[PDB]
């Protein structure tokens, strides 16, 4: 929280800093520990998001002058967005499916495992496709084919 | 069949602007389709946008107009329709078409005379063909009106006996001597194998017939004396030229031959189409026109020489001027250096392919407006001999002389001197046709006239056919045709 | 041919902003990797007196990874803008009208000396052309083309 | 480049080490005249006036005020070998050289580029110089040294 006010402060334009993808995992991160505490509960929320948080590492070597040379710095930056994304889907799946369905009073609970859910991730992105796991619930096989048009694009291109 | 050569129109509107300022500007303003656009604050631009709206249409005259003169066919045609009728064409065995005609020389034949007109569109053109003496004589309103040889063979320009090329060239400290005034300056960046732009279009129209041998400008060009003689072969047969080798960037040369005192300034360049970069293009042109304005005497500054360029990328049009206010997306006709009269791109010639199908008479109206009255006779004996051959004097060429020019008025001094702040173009207008038969078409109008606060920039720009009931300020000058008088002091 | 015709944006358009009782310059030309570390490293040296003018960069390429690894551990103190300085919509844009001067660098190691100099030529008119009282200071590669510089309507020597 | 001993000696120059000129000239308004005049040998306003003009120079006729613009300091250098100053190559006090060719001949001194192995104890026959910028007022003198100077222009001469 700290942090991120003195970020708040450096930005130029409050607007477009509010706008940013490191504004909005902190926006969707850090206020429901604090409702959980007030609470006594918890929720199992958007915390994959926590993951999106890898990015900043390619600029904060830089800051730091241990990043210098242009092959160096392509190679930390595939890899850390590669890693951040792969791992926020398998988390966002992992949620999913093991809730269930709201409009369907959360009776379609399949049970998995972040690590399955990362293998399916990892066979979904490659293009293997077999049918030992696979999503069931509607709210899980929207997401899946929506993150086929982007992942599969990423995975083709970074890898190599 | 029309081919429409572009270099020659080019520098013959140049060559125009030479004699009138404005002129180029005012002519390639009458050949571009373009609406009223109304604005409210009181800038040059209101009255600009207002003078830009007319265009040139033709029409055949109704039968009210048969057994009358030319000036009272246009004084009756202005008043009445609000139409400026600037020319007819004289129906014959052949066709010929006059400019301006004094009265009694020419009675309308009748023979369906199609004239010319400049207005807002053709639906204000066609009242010309509807108009009813009888019925609409009532009606005020333009609405509701519905049913030793010394002259050329053809004796149309000045001759002279061939020159050397070395009996003309000047020296820096020799044209020192020379005092020249009211003179033309041609700056030329050209050098050997390079495009040959024909110069011969350029100095001809300066050397028409009806101008008298004093009222003829001496013209000087700066520039590599190679690439001259490439092409003196088609100049040395015309009086009062002279060249100064040299280069127009360097300032010591434009000191020799007096600039300050000047009619006009042409800065032409030869190699713009071998580069290849966009930027680079009118790298001289730009450069050349800016060392001018930096300049220094002892008219005390060079920002008021009067100057026209060509270029080659209208896009560079904003490098001319300092105190504009530049904007690449406003196009060429409404940037100042245009509305000035100081600039010309060729460009602005592309809307006269489609003003050429609708009325085929356009193309031989200009052309001899333009150029100083080139005839299909003539351009045979060029494409034989090449050399412009001269010939004798006979009281038929000695009758070709008598056609209407273009010149500037000033408000001034001078008979219409009274007029200068009453305020009535329409007065003025007709007071010119009745006394001297001269035609009134247009104000060049200073920059900064309207402002209330005083100023020095000496710029203007042009207003093509300003409304009746139109102001006039006494610092103004008026554009005319004037008729040829076989007679004058020398 | 969809991802890639989306996400085809420049990321650094935009508009400086003043800041009260703060100079800045605008730095335009020959940019590059070398250029830039040695300008700075000479720039924003200890020895001169402390100095808290800002500088702010102008070319139409983007910055390569490694110039701009440059640009962030010089983070707080210089900016970089897209743009072409024969365009008086960018020299808006870097607010040209209160820079205290326009420093304009040169390419030594070129081919042909002539159009370089042109260049710088074509450059000096349209910042003079869009503001006639500002500061330039330039590179010439040839005296003869230096000449050409005191031709302009502008150009005051007995000033700075 | 600027610790190599083919620099360090003045027997080498490149372009490269001038591109530090345009932060310098940046901060302080008056260099680029300063420089200009102290290397072109003359940069006064009456130059730049003409050269505009005509791109070239003209001769001209000697007047008694074109003659008093032959006043300018020069750049020469001088030897503490023999002369008025050879008492002091063995002294070894640079700040008393530059007050006493200050106030006899105005002469001002800012600089020694000095033999490079006058600080060995072993001899050698070695004939490379190196500069020596602005040294401190306790400067130890040699007698192979030579010392920078400004120089007035003295209208008589020898001839
Ligand atoms: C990205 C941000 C804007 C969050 C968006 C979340 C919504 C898409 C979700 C969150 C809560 C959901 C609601 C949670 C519970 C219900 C009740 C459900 O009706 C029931 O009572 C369930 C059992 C039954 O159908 O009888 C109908 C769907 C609905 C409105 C859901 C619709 C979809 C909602 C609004
Ligand atoms: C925009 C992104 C971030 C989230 C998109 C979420 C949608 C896919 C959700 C939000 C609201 C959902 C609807 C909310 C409630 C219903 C009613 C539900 O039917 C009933 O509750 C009773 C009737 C039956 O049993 O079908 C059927 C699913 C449906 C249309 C849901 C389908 C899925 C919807 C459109
Ligand atoms: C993409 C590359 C970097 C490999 C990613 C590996 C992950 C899929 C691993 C790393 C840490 C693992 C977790 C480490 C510890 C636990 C707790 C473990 O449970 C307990 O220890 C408590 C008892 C129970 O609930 O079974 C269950 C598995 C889980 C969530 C693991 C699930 C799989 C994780 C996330
Ligand atoms: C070097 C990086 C990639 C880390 C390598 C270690 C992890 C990949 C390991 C550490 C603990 C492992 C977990 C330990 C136990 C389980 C429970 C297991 O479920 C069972 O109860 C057994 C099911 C079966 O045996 O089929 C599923 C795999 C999982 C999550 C494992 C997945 C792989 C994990 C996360
Ligand atoms: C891209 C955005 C617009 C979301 C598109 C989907 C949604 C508009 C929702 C609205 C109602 C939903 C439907 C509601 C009920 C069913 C029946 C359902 O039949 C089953 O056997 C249930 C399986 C299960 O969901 O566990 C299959 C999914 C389907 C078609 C749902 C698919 C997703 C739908 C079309
Ligand atoms: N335990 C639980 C409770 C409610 C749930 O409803 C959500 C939902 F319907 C939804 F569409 C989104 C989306 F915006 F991300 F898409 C969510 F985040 C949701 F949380 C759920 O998924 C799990
Ligand atoms: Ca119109
Ligand atoms: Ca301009
Ligand atoms: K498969
Ligand atoms: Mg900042």
């Amino acid at each position: 929280l700290l942090y991120f006010g003195l970020r708040f402060i450096a930005a130029n334009d409050k607007l477009w800093f509010w706008l940013e993808v490191n504004s909005v995992v902190d926006f969707f991160t850090v206020p429901p520990v604090f409702v959980s505490v007030y609470l006594n509960r918890s929720w199992l929320g958007l915390r994959f998001l926590r993951a999106l948080r890898l990015i900043q590492f390619s600029e904060i070597l830089q800051f730091l002058n241990i990043l210098k040379t242009s092959n160096s710095i392509k190679l930390v930056n595939l890899l850390s967005i590669f890693i951040s994304t792969w791992l926020t889907a398998a988390g966002f799946i992992h949620l999913v499916e093991n809730s269930g369905d709201p409009w369907e009073n959360f009776q379609n609970n399949q049970a998995l495992t972040y690590w399955e859910c990362v293998y399916l991730l990892m066979v979904t992105m490659s293009t293997v496709g077999y049918g030992d796991v696979y999503a069931k619930t509607t709210l899980g096989r929207l997401f899946m084919v929506f993150f086929i048009l982007g992942g599969l694009a990423m995975f083709a291109s970074y890898v190599p | 069949d029309d081919a429409i050569c572009l270099a020659e129109l080019k520098l013959g509107f140049i060559a125009q602007s030479c004699l009138a300022q404005g002129l180029s500007t005012m002519l390639a303003n009458l050949f571009s389709m373009r609406s009223f656009i109304k604005i409210e604050e009181d800038t040059w631009q209101k009255y600009y946008l207002e003078g830009v709206s007319n265009e040139m249409y033709t029409e055949y005259l109704s039968s009210a107009f048969v057994g009358l003169s030319f000036p009272t066919v246009c004084e009756l045609c202005f008043v009445k329709l609000k139409l400026l009728m600037i020319a007819i064409e004289y129906k014959s065995a052949n066709r010929e078409s006059r400019i301006l005609i004094n009265p009694g020389n020419h009675l309308k034949i009748q023979e369906g005379t199609l004239g010319f007109f400049i207005a807002s569109d053709a639906k204000e053109v066609k009242r010309a063909f509807f108009y009813c003496k009888a019925c609409h004589d009532d009606i005020t309103d333009p609405k509701r009106i519905k049913k030793v040889k010394k002259y050329d063979s053809t004796g149309m320009f000045h001759w002279c006996a061939p020159k050397e090329i070395e009996k003309v060239i000047l020296t820096r400290s020799e044209a020192a001597m020379t005092v020249l005034s009211g003179h033309v300056v041609v700056c030329i960046f050209g050098d050997v194998s390079s495009a040959l732009i024909g110069l011969r279009n350029l100095v001809m129209p300066l050397r028409a017939s009806n101008f008298h041998y004093h009222e003829l400008k001496h013209i000087v060009f700066v520039g590599s004396i190679e690439y001259l003689k490439r092409e003196w072969e088609t100049l040395h047969n015309f009086p009062k030229v002279s060249i100064l080798p040299g280069t127009p960037l360097s300032r010591a040369d434009l000191r020799a031959v007096n600039i300050n005192l000047c009619d006009m300034c042409v800065i032409l360049s030869a190699n713009q189409n071998n580069i290849d970069d966009t930027s680079l293009q009118d790298k001289e042109c730009i450069l050349a026109s800016l060392n001018i304005k930096s300049m220094q005497f002892d008219i005390t500054t060079g920002v008021n020489i009067p100057i026209i360029t060509e270029l080659v990328n209208d896009t560079n049009v904003q490098f001319l001027d300092q105190d504009d206010d530049d904007d690449p997306d406003t196009e060429l006709y409404l940037t100042q250096p245009f509305a000035c009269g100081t600039a010309f791109a060729v460009s602005v010639l592309d809307s006269l392919m489609s003003a050429t199908y609708f009325n085929d008479n356009i193309l031989t109206l200009i052309r001899t407006l333009v150029t100083g009255g080139a005839t299909p006779e003539l351009e045979a004996l060029i494409a034989e001999e090449n050399a412009l051959r001269g010939g004798y004097s006979t009281p038929q060429t000695l009758a070709n002389r008598d056609r209407c020019r273009v010149a500037q008025l000033a408000l001034l001094d001078g008979p219409f001197a009274d007029l200068g702040d009453g305020g009535c173009y329409g007065d003025l207008f007709c007071k010119a046709l009745k006394t001297y038969n001269m035609l009134c078409f247009g104000i060049y109008r200073l920059r900064d006239a309207h402002l209330s606060t005083p100023s020095q920039c000496t710029k203007r720009y042009v207003i093509t056919n300003p409304p009746y009931e139109f102001e006039l300020v006494p610092t103004d000058l008026i554009f005319c045709l004037m008729q040829f008088d076989h007679n004058a002091g020398q | 041919e969809i991802i890639e015709l989306i996400g085809n944006r420049k990321k650094y358009g935009g508009s400086y902003s003043a800041v009260s009782g703060r100079k800045h310059i605008v730095v335009c030309g020959h940019i590059t990797l070398e250029s830039v570390s040695n300008f700075l490293k000479d720039f924003l040296h200890k020895d001169r007196d402390d100095v808290n003018v800002e500088i702010v960069f102008l070319h139409n390429i983007s910055p390569n990874l490694e110039l701009e690894a440059l640009f962030k551990r010089h983070f707080t103190q210089v900016e970089f803008y897209q743009g072409s300085v024969l365009n008086p919509h960018d020299l808006a844009r870097v607010k040209i009208e209160s820079a205290d001067a326009c420093l304009i660098l040169a390419n030594k190691y070129c081919a042909d000396p002539d159009a370089e100099d042109a260049s710088n030529i074509m450059r000096v008119i349209s910042i003079k052309n869009y503001h006639p009282k500002i500061r330039i200071i330039t590179q010439m590669l040839q005296y003869h083309n230096k000449a050409h510089l005191l031709n302009i309507p502008s150009w005051n020597w007995k000033e700075g």
